[PDB]
């Protein structure tokens, strides 16, 4: 696949990456618990 | 907390100061993190393994092989390319017992022999390998 | 001769260049990883 | 040798950080103990022959 | 003790007296040896193209593919090199056959 042929010759070579391996999937997150205030902004009576 | 990275992670003992929070390699690229919820270290090490070279007598003759990694101490083979991890066509030449320990890593596929003929497929380290009686 | 190779360190610099520019080309090549090229950042993944 | 990078000696001195990013050094053919067996088989037979 | 800046000399001058009818003849002599230095060989060296450009990534992997054939051609150029540094090192020392 490196090469791209079909016929080689003799001969040390050098491969690239190409094994194809799967991976699992891990998240860390800080403690957080109260909410954003955003409905405040967005429900307020007069904008300046 | 939104640092996005690929690599096996590992307990670490650098010593961070109490208010910092990454590490960087030469090249500046993150390379230990702090856990958000308790005060730990990591050590992240990337998974490819650039590395196996290839030794072929010539498809037109057999299409036998064998592999070279670079580098690498064969005691711990299996566990630097992950071997468990893939095809178990690659798990043939991960596991061996024709394991050949040569300066420039370890050697998969051949046989040793005291008696020494010319040079055919040059390897390196004052190591060559040809294909022969079957 | 001998009184000269261990006085003058300089006579062999013909032989330690041809390792040191070796060396500091390589040495630049990985700080080119470090570059933007133009883009919002160096950092693969996180442009991802 | 790998394994050193694995561990923890200086912390990416620099060719363990090349070597993770695909660059690679190959050994030379003839280590160093053949080039001084070609030079000791010149030199007798020139003060010999 | 400070820097000075001067135009360098070109040598000592040392004028020989000719004439039509007279020579020299040396009547002592010595023995000298030089030593004089030859690079040979550099280092090898071989790169991996997927690892650099687009490490451990699928979309970039995906998205090399279709150039395709250059980092084909960095292999054949180092490889050539990393051979031909083995035939100067052969070709120089390996001279006498027994
Ligand atoms: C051509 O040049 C050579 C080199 O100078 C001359 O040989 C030198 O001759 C002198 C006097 O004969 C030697 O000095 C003597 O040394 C001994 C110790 O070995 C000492 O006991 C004496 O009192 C005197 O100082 C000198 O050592 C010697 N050079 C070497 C390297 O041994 C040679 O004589 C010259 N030929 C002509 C025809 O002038
Ligand atoms: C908030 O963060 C703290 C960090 O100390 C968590 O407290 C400890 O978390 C460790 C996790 O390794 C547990 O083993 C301990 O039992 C926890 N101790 C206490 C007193 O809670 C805490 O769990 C985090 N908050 C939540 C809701 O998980
Ligand atoms: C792979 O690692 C092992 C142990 O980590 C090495 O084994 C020792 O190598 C030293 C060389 O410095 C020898 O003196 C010892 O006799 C070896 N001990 C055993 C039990 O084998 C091994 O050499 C390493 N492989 C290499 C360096 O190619
Ligand atoms: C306040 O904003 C929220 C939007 O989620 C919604 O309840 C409503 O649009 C606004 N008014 C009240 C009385 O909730
Ligand atoms: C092997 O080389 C010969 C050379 O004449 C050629 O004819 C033959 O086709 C080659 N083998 C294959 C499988 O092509
Ligand atoms: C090489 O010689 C040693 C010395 O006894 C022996 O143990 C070993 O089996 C020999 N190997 C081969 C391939 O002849």
């Amino acid at each position: 696949c490196t090469l791209k042929s079909f016929t080689v010759e003799k001969g040390i070579y050098q491969t690239s990456n190409f094994r194809v391996q799967p991976t699992e999937s891990i998240v860390r997150f800080p403690n957080i618990t109260n909410l954003c205030p955003f409905g405040e902004v967005f429900n307020a009576t007069r904008f300046a | 907390n939104g640092l996005t990275g690929t690599g096996v992670l590992t307990e670490s003992n650098k010593k961070f100061l109490p208010f910092q929070q990454f590490g960087r390699d030469i090249a500046d690229t993150t390379d230990a993190v702090r856990d958000p919820q308790t005060l730990e270290i990591l050590d992240i090490t990337p998974c490819s393994f650039g590395g196996v070279s290839v030794i072929t007598p010539g498809t037109n003759t057999s299409n036998q092989v064998a592999v070279l990694y670079q580098g690498v101490n064969c005691t711990e083979v299996p566990v630097a390319i992950h071997a468990d991890q893939l095809t178990p066509t690659w798990r043939v030449y991960s596991t061996g017992s024709n394991v050949f320990q040569t300066r420039a890593g370890c050697l998969i596929g051949a046989e040793h022999v005291n008696n020494s003929y010319e040079c055919d497929i040059p390897i390196g380290a004052g190591i060559c390998a040809s294909y022969q009686t079957s | 001769i001998q009184d000269s190779l261990s006085s003058t360190p300089s006579a062999l610099g013909k032989l330690q260049d041809v390792v040191n520019q070796n060396a500091q080309a390589l040495n630049t090549l990985v700080k080119q990883l470090s570059s933007n090229f133009g883009a919002i950042s160096s950092v693969l993944n996180d442009i991802l | 040798q790998y394994g050193d990078c694995l561990g923890d000696i200086a912390a990416r001195d620099l060719i363990c950080a090349q070597k993770f990013n695909g660059l690679n050094v190959l050994p030379p053919l003839l280590t160093d103990e053949m080039i001084a067996q070609y030079t000791s088989a010149l030199l007798a037979g020139t003060i010999t022959s | 003790q400070s820097i000075i800046a001067y135009t360098m000399s070109l040598g000592a001058e040392n004028s020989v007296a000719y004439s039509n009818n007279s020579i020299a003849i040396p009547t002592n002599f010595t023995i000298s040896v030089t030593t004089e230095i030859l690079p040979v060989s550099m280092t090898k060296t071989s790169v991996d193209c997927t690892m650099y450009i687009c490490g451990d990534s699928t979309e970039c992997s995906n998205l090399l593919l279709q150039y395709g054939s250059f980092c084909t051609q960095l292999n054949r150029a180092l490889t050539g090199i990393a051979v031909e540094q083995d035939k100067n090192t052969q070709e120089v020392f390996a001279q006498v056959k027994q």
